[PDB]
Order: structure tokens, then C-alpha cells, then sequence
């Protein structure tokens, strides 16, 4: 779930 | 400098041009084990009907707020369904008797640490429909997916307190932690699997 960095 | 970037790009580009991913893939649009009766069909988000994309933004709230809200990231309705309605958001949905919407994966083709990749960006059953290995199987799609349009990896990021899905992901799917995670150099990690 979602895009971390 | 540039030539290696544009042969990645092009991959990414030819790729988002693409009309039905599975077209060539028909037995991954059917998922008929431990009692689901499902169809799957791999559409860019402006194909979906919008009380489709409410459906799915609906489901990711209500299975993922409280883990945003226990990470660093919080929660906001409107950060995240910009994120699902991006021009660029493809998603895979499984409906069961081709009829309702169970689960859904929004991915895309794009550059990540200079490499094309396939990214999934959300992996969300229904609660009655979890522990009957759809969720493996969709996983399972997205690879192909990444072998077909020629991506080096399928990645995607999850949180250290979702255990469940952690321990699909790492255990039961053998992804690995990717270098860009952040425990490689926080609440989550960047999990990939090489094509
Ligand atoms: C962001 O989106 C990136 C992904 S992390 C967010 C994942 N989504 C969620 O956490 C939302 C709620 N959960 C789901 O949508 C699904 O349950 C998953 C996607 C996490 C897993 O899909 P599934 O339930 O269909 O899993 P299966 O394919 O049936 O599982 C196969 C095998 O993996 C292990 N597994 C799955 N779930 C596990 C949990 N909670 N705990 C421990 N292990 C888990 C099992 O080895 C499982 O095999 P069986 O034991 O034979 O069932
Ligand atoms: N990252």
C-alpha cells in the first residue's frame, strides 16, 4: 500500500 | 547518461501504451479455487466505471487507515484517491461471479532507482475473501505482467506492523527486501522480486 522512498 | 535512461523510459512508455495487459494470458482471468468464482480483468483506471474506483478507495480505507495513521505517513483521503485516479494508475479487479467486486491490485509501469519496474501500489482483498490464495494469485499476475512488458522487478512497499501481509510477501511469495529500503542504508520496508 502506497509508494515509500 | 541519457541513452541508458531513454532504453528504460522507452520500456516504461511502450508499456503504459499498452490496450489489455492479459490479453495474451486468458487463464489469469479466471481464479476458481476454495470455493471463489472469480474474473479478473487488468483495465487503466479510466476504463473503470466510477462507483468501481469508489469501491476500491473504499476498501483501501477501511482495511489500511489505521496502519497509515500508525506509520509516519497519516492518512488523507485526498492524497490517496489522487493517487488511485492518476492518469497513469492501472488496476487489476477480481469480481466473483463477474459480478462483485472482492479485491483489486493498483500498479503501474514506471522508473524506480533508475530501473523499469512494475510497482504495485495497493494489494486489497475483502475480508470474506482472504486465505484462499487470490491474493497469491493477483500477485502472481502482476510477475507475469513484469515478464511481458520486459520490467526488471515487481515492488511495492509494506508496513512493518501489517504482519500478515508482511509475512505473505516475505515468506509465502519469497520477495526480498530491496536495496532502496530504508533498512538497507522507519515503519515499513520496500520489498521486490527480480524478473
Ligand atoms: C500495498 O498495498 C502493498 C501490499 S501490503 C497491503 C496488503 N493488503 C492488506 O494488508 C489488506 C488486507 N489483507 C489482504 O488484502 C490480503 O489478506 C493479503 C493481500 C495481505 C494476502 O492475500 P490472501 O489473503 O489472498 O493470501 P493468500 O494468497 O491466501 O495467502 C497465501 C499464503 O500467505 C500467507 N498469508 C497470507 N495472509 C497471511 C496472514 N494474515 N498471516 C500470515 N500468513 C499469511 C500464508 O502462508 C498463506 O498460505 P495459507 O496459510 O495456506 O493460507
Ligand atoms: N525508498
Amino acid at each position: 500500500s502506497g509508494r515509500g522512498k | 547518461e541519457r541513452a541508458a535512461m531513454d532504453a528504460v523510459c522507452a520500456k516504461v512508455d511502450a508499456a503504459n501504451r499498452l490496450g489489455d495487459p492479459l490479453e495474451a494470458f486468458p487463464v489469469f482471468k479466471k481464479y476458481d479455487r476454495n470455493g471463489l468464482n472469480v474474473s479478473i480483468e487488468c483495465k487503466r483506471v479510466s476504463g473503470l466505471e466510477p462507483a468501481t474506483v469508489d469501491w476500491a478507495f473504499d476498501l483501501t480505507k477501511t482495511n489500511m487507515q489505521t496502519m497509515y495513521e500508525q506509520s509516519e505517513w497519516g492518512w488523507k483521503d485526498r492524497e490517496k484517491r489522487e493517487e488511485m485516479t492518476d492518469d497513469r494508475a492501472w488496476y487489476l479487479i477480481a469480481w466473483e461471479n463477474s459480478s462483485v467486486p472482492v479485491a483489486f491490485s493498483h500498479f503501474r509501469f514506471d522508473v524506480e532507482c533508475g530501473d523499469e519496474v512494475l510497482y504495485c501500489y495497493e494489494v486489497q482483498l475483502e475480508s470474506k475473501v482472504r486465505r484462499k490464495g487470490l491474493g497469491k494469485f493477483l500477485i502472481q499476475i502482476l510477475q507475469l505482467m513484469a515478464n511481458s512488458t520486459q520490467m526488471k522487478k515487481v515492488m511495492l512497499t509494506v508496513f512493518k506492523h501489517n504482519h500478515g501481509a508482511y509475512q505473505f510477501f516475505r515468506e509465502a511469495l519469497q520477495f526480498e527486501i530491496d536495496d532502496s529500503s530504508p533498512s538497507m542504508s522507519c515503519s515499513y520496508e520496500i520489498l521486490s522480486r527480480r524478473t
